[PDB]
DNA sequence: CGCGGACGAAGCC
DNA sequence: TTATCACTGGCTTCGTCCGCG
């Protein structure tokens, strides 16, 4: 019979902090056990990883450190585990000992992260090409990402199938898909992924161990909860997705909006067909903000995670990752709990370094770009001053930058009574990141004064240099020169 | 054996291809922005003349039919470089207004005010074709003859169709240089990495500049490359480019003959 | 063994991590790209073991960083529905929706000098001199500068990029020296990116991560060339000797 | 009467 | 001095309706 154990069968790429040669593929158990020896384990799809780090954080929280002066007891228990440096393998095999038969992805009953009843009531298989990302599904245009005619498709290996699976449970097309009659009701319509189009932020250490431990969000006191893959019950598609105060409900793993089924190859080496289909009809609000994402409120008062953006340079978001101030956005709770000195770790904070997964795509089923971003290491009153410099910097920076946008745009119009904005921003941000990074490290940057609280209008000189680099050849005819300079004067501040 | 062609085709005030906005595509090169016509656009035009004139050498010479499913040969052994202007070019805005024919008891409140961008210049075009893969894939050497000869003349004659009804950009290349090279393909693009200065025209000056670059590269690498070039001017000699030919089809004939 | 490559030309684009309509290039050459170009020069069919190319080293000096531009790039627009790009289902979509709109990015006016150092790099140079398929910088449409290989054979090429290879014109203050140039080392800011190509098979191209270290280095100001047309002369002078 | 082609149903404010 | 300032599209599966043969 086809079987594929996630704990045993290798699928997580792993490079240790040692040797730094030949990264080896490991299963989930072997990875989770040798965490202290390996530096990191990765998968090529940032969405897949964006949910992966959630799965590992939840699992290691359920093994150690759940439910629970609750705050001081959590930070104390937290301090012991961070100081000890190694989880005992017997508690991992004891945590898996409760769900030993449940981690098969092709299990006859209760398949991993799947719905077994979906195989019936679904006359047409979606196909591997409809599940995996970057693979042209049935009606898509075939042009890019390898041509796949949806006729005799080469079956994915199971590991990559797990990656694309995790992606679909996270980000998933909100469009209508294959229909499933459930007790007479067939609405082939499918909802959107729970965190579709946001960049997840997981902090890192020197190995996966302490990183995964800092990944654990603080569970507020409430009802004990359990994940979708930890549910003894098989979900009923109709009804309300009941709320969940437990950490498995705020780690977005209590139930996923989509539902995938993978048809196994006789050996279990490949996936041959797939079914992606709706699991719930009426959408309900999930309690509490996702600790990983940066939230932000725009007029109308809507609290929403800032949608990723391929165009934006990442560094500005990193500034938001800091607070005790509020710059118009709510922000991320895990970062707030995890990194300030009120917490408890002594030194790991000095060497921790933040990582970002951002899959920016349509509000529908269209997709444009994903990206990872292992940004350096960043961390009271003295610290408050360093953050204050960072804010007053990112502020002056984008503010004058967009003012240069309006400038360029308007300029070209009033001239002609625009091609300048695109190239303007390209050189601008490309030239602007290193100047910012010099400001944060308090290094000397021309037009900027080291160790002065004020911004120093350095970005004025950068934007002016970029502006002249773009508009140079068109300040030629006297009229256009008049408009272009009279709008360049505004960047002088 | 690679046969590559360099041309210095000029285009009057035109907007053959354009961005998502109205402005033409531009490559900032040598510190000076310079208009370009992307490679795929000109290549698609070439594909239509070659296939029209031929009445599967098109899936061989060019990579793969756009409307056909991949037939295990997606590559083509033809490499079109993006044409770019020899000199720096400011995008020249053309303000235009659509006229309303029926007139009310008011005057001239025209139908549509707008401004569209256009540009003109002497594009340095370039392409190479890998004969060896073409022979190995097509089989018959004569099919290779018609494919390369007919492809070459097509390379010269065609011009993309974009905003052409408003601007008649039809033209013939001023300089063509086909160099049958056995070592490796070489583009003379860096000859124009320093945009030429203006006010007197560029055809002659660009010709002689390309001559200097050909002289020097041939100096660094003396080779058995069979060369030849044809121009619409008889006033200036370009010894580095090979023997002169009276006309373009004569040249193409001599070089296809030279390949076999 | 080892030799100096110069990745130059009007436009280049060493993209990665983009698998949809928008393509994007890294501001730095990637290892996958250069390995694939050498593989094209040697006739490595798509899917053949590329392990031979493993064990190579790529120190890359950025002369001019260049300005990256967004090339708008539609495919199939303006053609009758009957001849448009096929569907996976097989039915051409309606002509009002049949045009694909890719927005491919590319680096323009950027020049890097990668110093490939390895065990057999001399044979790959022997292949660049007479390539099996045309080498290109990222997208095949981009055509390499004729000076693709500055020196066929060099003992310790990184030392020769650190000095004695000209660089493009930049501000040289009076009585100044030691102009800053960013070298990119593989081992010893920094970024993590998916480059090292495990396989080039068109059916399932897969990669693994390679750490890239960005080292601001100090090179003699004498290398910087004069403002106009001297740079080509200096490069050629270097190439012959 | 059969077949082919085209538009709509959301998800979304 | 006054009037004028375009559209269209590059999402998802399938079903139904309509035009055709």
């Amino acid at each position: 019979p086809p079987s594929f154990d996630v704990t045993i069968a290798p699928w997580l790429i792993a490079r240790s902090r040692d040797v730094l040669a030949a990264p080896e593929m490991l299963g989930l158990r072997d990875v989770l056990i040798r965490s202290h020896e390996l530096s990191d384990v990765e998968i090529p799809l940032p969405p897949g990883a964006a949910v992966l780090w959630r799965i590992l954080a939840l699992i290691t929280a359920r093994i150690t450190g759940l439910d629970q002066n609750p705050k001081r007891k959590w930070q104390a228990r937290r301090s012991q585990i961070l100081s000890k440096g190694r989880l005992d393998p017997e508690a991992v095999d004891a945590y898996f000992a409760d769900y030993s038969e449940r981690f098969d992805l092709f299990h006859p009953e209760r398949p991993w992260l799947q719905d077994p009843r979906l195989r019936e009531e679904c006359p047409k298989t979606s196909g591997v090409n409809k599940l995996a990302w970057g693979r042209t599904a049935g009606e898509n245009q075939v042009w890019l990402g390898g041509h796949h005619h949806d006729l005799d498709p080469h079956p994915l290996d199971s590991a990559e199938a797990v990656w694309h699976l995790l992606a679909t449970l996270g980000y998933g097309p909100s469009g209508m898909c294959t229909a499933r009659v459930v007790r007479g009701r067939s609405e082939r319509n499918v909802t959107a992924g729970p965190l579709r189009g946001t960049v997840s932020y997981h902090p890192l250490g020197r190995t996966l161990f302490e990183s995964l431990i800092l990944n654990i969000p603080y569970p507020g006191t409430g009802a004990a909860d359990l994940a979708f893959w930890e549910q003894p019950e098989l979900n009923d598609p109709l009804g309300l997705p009941e709320e969940s105060a437990g950490l498995a409900g705020i780690l977005r793993l209590d139930h996923f909006r989509h539902a995938v089924l993978l048809h196994p190859s006789p050996d279990g080496s490949h996936v041959v067909d797939a079914w992606v289909t709706w699991a719930w009809r009426e959408r309900n609000i999930s309690p509490e903000l996702d600790p990983y994402l940066i939230y932000q409120t725009s007029k109308e008062g809507r609290v929403y995670p800032r949608p990723a953006e391929a165009e934006r340079a990442i560094w500005r978001d990193l500034d938001a990752l800091l607070h005790y101030g509020e710059d118009g956005n709510y922000r991320p709770t895990i970062l707030d709990n995890c990194t300030p000195l009120a917490q408890v770790p002594q030194e790991v904070l000095d060497s921790l370094r933040l990582r970002a997964f951002g899959f920016d795509q349509d509000g529908q089923a269209r997709d444009k770009q994903w990206f990872t971003a292992t940004t350096p290491a960043v961390l009271d009153n003295e610290n408050a001053r360093i953050v204050r410099r960072i804010t007053l910097a990112r502020k002056a920076a984008e503010a004058l930058g967009r003012r240069l946008e309006k400038a360029c745009k308007e300029a070209w119009k009033e001239s002609n009574s625009g091609p300048w904005v695109q190239h303007g921003m390209s050189r601008y941000w490309a030239k602007a990141e290193p100047v910012f990074w010099n400001i944060v490290y308090d290094r000397p940057a021309q037009g900027y004064t080291p160790g002065m609280a004020g911004p120093g209008n350095a970005f004025n000189l950068v934007a002016l240099a970029a502006y002249d680099e773009v508009t140079g050849p068109y300040c030629e005819r006297p009229r256009v020169a008049k408009v272009v300079e009279r709008h360049r004067s505004t960047l002088f501040s | 054996t690679f046969v590559d062609i360099h041309a210095i085709q000029t285009l009057p005030y035109s907007n053959i291809n354009r961005d998502d906005l109205g402005s033409p595509k531009t490559v900032v090169y040598g510190g000076k922005e310079r208009t370009r016509v992307s490679s795929q656009s000109w290549k698609r035009a070439v594909r239509h003349e070659v296939e029209a004139r031929l009445g599967n050498v098109s899936v061989n010479l060019f990579g793969r039919m756009l409307a056909e499913l991949p037939s295990t040969e997606v590559d083509g052994a033809v490499q079109f470089a993006h044409a770019f202007t020899v000199h720096g070019t400011t995008v020249e805005v053309d303000f235009f207004t659509a006229v309303d024919d029926i007139p009310k008891e008011n005057d001239h409140g025209s139908g549509h005010m707008n401004a569209g961008q256009f540009s003109a210049g002497t594009f340095y075009r370039y392409a190479n074709v890998n004969l060896d893969r073409l022979v190995e894939n097509t089989g018959d050497a004569q099919t290779a003859r018609t494919a390369v000869a007919e492809f070459l003349r097509a390379f010269l004659s065609t011009v993309p169709s974009g905003k052409q009804n408003a601007t008649a950009a039809m033209t013939l290349p001023d300089l063509v240089h086909i160099a049958v090279r056995f070592d490796r393909p070489i583009s003379f693009a860096p000859a124009f990495e320093t945009a030429l200065y203006g006010s007197d025209g560029y055809t002659l000056r660009a010709c002689q500049e390309l001559n200097n670059y050909a002289e020097r590269l041939r100096e660094v690498w003396p080779d058995d490359a069979i060369r030849g070039y044809a121009t619409v001017e008889n006033k200036t000699d370009l010894a580095a480019l090979g023997e002169r030919y009276d006309s373009y089809p004569a040249l193409i004939d001599a070089m296809v003959a030279a390949a076999f | 063994s080892g030799f100096l490559l110069r990745l130059a030309g009007p436009m280049q684009s060493w993209g990665e991590h983009s698998m949809f309509g928008e393509r994007d290039t890294l501001p730095y050459p990637s290892r996958s790209g250069l390995i694939g170009m050498f593989a094209a020069a040697q006739g490595v069919r798509r899917g053949d073991p590329l392990d031979r190319y493993k064990e190579l080293k790529f120190t890359v000096r950025v002369d001019r960083p260049g300005v990256r531009l967004v090339d708008f790039h539609t495919i199939g627009g303006g053609l009758p529905k009957e001849r448009t790009v096929p569907t996976a289902a097989g039915e051409r979509r309606d002509p009002k929706k049949a045009t694909i709109v890719t927005s491919r990015s590319y680096l323009a006016d950027a020049v890097f000098t990668v110093a490939v150092t390895g065990p057999e790099a001399d044979t790959i140079a022997d292949a660049l001199a007479a390539p099996y398929w045309q080498p290109y910088l990222g997208r095949r449409a981009f055509v390499p500068d004729p000076l693709l290989v500055l020196r066929r054979r060099v003992a310790d090429p990184v030392r020769e990029l650190v000095e004695a290879v000209p660089l493009p014109h930049r501000r040289v203050e009076e009585d100044a020296a030691t102009v800053l140039v960013d070298l990119i080392y593989e081992e010893g800011t920094l970024t993590v990116l998916n480059d090292v190509p495990l396989s080039f098979d068109s059916k399932s191209r897969r990669y693994s991560t390679r750490q890239i270290r960005v080292v601001p280095t100090e090179v003699p100001a004498t290398l910087v060339a004069g403002p106009g047309r001297d740079y080509q002369n200096k490069l050629f002078t270097y190439v012959k000797q």
